[PDB]
């Protein structure tokens, strides 16, 4: 993952741990092949397994997953109707 | 699955329940592609070890052969020996 | 950070490490751009909430007067009204 | 593992936990396939990570690691230099 | 559990969960045979060490009188003295 | 290590020190057989992700060909599609 995508994910931390909805978005990260199952389940145990602790571990643990981990995984927001958090990593990216 | 697969695993049931940890089979079982993750969540909101493996096993009896030899293959995998052993004789023909 | 700032932090050192969800006050400095990942990670491996908490403050008392802001603008934003109050005053 | 090895490990808790030096044993635990590599790192992570954590969660997970996991687990303790502890599960066990 | 050990457990239940540290303690009610590995396992799910005390506690709550002095004598032998007097009286 | 192979490591050695995830790889390589357990602990024992990672190339570097292709392999074997593409041409041949 390039600088910008990881800053990215760094600034945008505080909307994606209050926002995204993991139990419906692993199927889809899967699909992408961006995690392997363990990981997940490890992601999955992360602090004390709230959504919230998940979806940090997730988003830490994206910026290892590859040059093309950002756009993959916006992709898979959409594929889970989270269409909106989508919505505001994608303005970013481009802008 | 065929009978003789369900019935050994049936007949061995509490001594899998005993000792499976599951975080070590699903993983297997999901790359393989006969487990959910809808599934894999399911077992995971068991508070202990032992009704996860329970939960688990349910949700194998239900399941076809390939997964039958998914789950022994990962339990092979995995050192549990012991427990392969038991349901070797109920592995079932696959293509 | 300035003296006072540092100081200020001192003082209080003690009601914040008691207190504080590192968590949410790390997700803010991370958003803020004052605090790196792998700081973060230093701070999770700590066992305990305090000595996550402690650990965060101290990285917090070797950080520049904007961090002092990141951190003062995560414990007002995140309901720790009286604890932002100690460090109102110390704000460089 | 049978019910009387178990209830030994239990019985032995504070002992163990107080007194089992980890570092040293993994090599003998995979020597015997007792554990796997990846729940060797699980086990190592287990709560703060200290010796005592790290001991208390290995002896937990024994339980599961088949018939011969006390016996095999006694051996270790012997092949790392443990045999004060090992001595005492020892006795225990025959009595 | 008698009438009088439940009693002083909930009069006593928030000093408690305050200072124990449960892992520990449970080693000493494992070893007794008063504590199940899947208890045990019920308990340290639980994120926090209050919570974790919390639900020891809760489980104590539900168990016999032998039970109650395991846990009486964990807390002795693990040095918590006055936390262990609090108790005394309560002993079945 | 063939000097092919250890250029090739020292060449992405950012890439890969930023990426890897060190408890999905040590695990695999102890499986081999080309990874210690006290190199293991001494890698454990590093505070951040990417210290680990560092310890563990630094490690690599200094062994054979057959540990270069067990790490290649875990590397591909557990997703890091980008990062085995860059040790790809520095394979060495084995056996
Ligand atoms: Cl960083
Ligand atoms: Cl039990």
């Amino acid at each position: 993952m390039d600088e910008a995508d990881r800053r990215l994910l760094r600034r945008c931390r505080l909307r994606l741990v209050e926002e995204l909805q993991v139990d419906q978005l692993w199927d889809a990260l899967l699909s992408r092949e961006l995690f392997r199952p363990h990981m997940i389940e490890d992601i999955q145990r992360a602090g004390s397994g709230s959504r919230r602790d998940q979806a940090r571990q997730l988003i830490i643990d994206l910026e290892t997953r590859g040059s093309q981990a950002l756009p993959l995984f916006i992709s898979c927001l959409e594929d889970t109707g989270q269409d909106m958090l989508a919505s505001f990593l994608r303005t970013n990216r481009q802008a | 699955m065929d009978a003789k697969a369900r019935n050994c695993l049936l007949q061995h049931r509490e001594a899998l329940e005993k000792d499976i940890k599951t975080s070590y089979i699903m993983d297997h079982m999901i790359s393989d592609g006969f487990l959910t993750i809808s599934e894999e969540e399911k077992v995971r909101n068991e508070p202990t070890q032992q009704q996860r493996a329970a939960m688990l096993i349910k949700m194998i009896l239900k399941k076809d052969n390939d997964s039958y030899v998914s789950f022994y293959n990962a339990l092979l995998h995995e050192g549990y020996k012991d427990l392969a052993a038991l349901l070797h004789d109920g592995i079932p023909v696959v293509s």
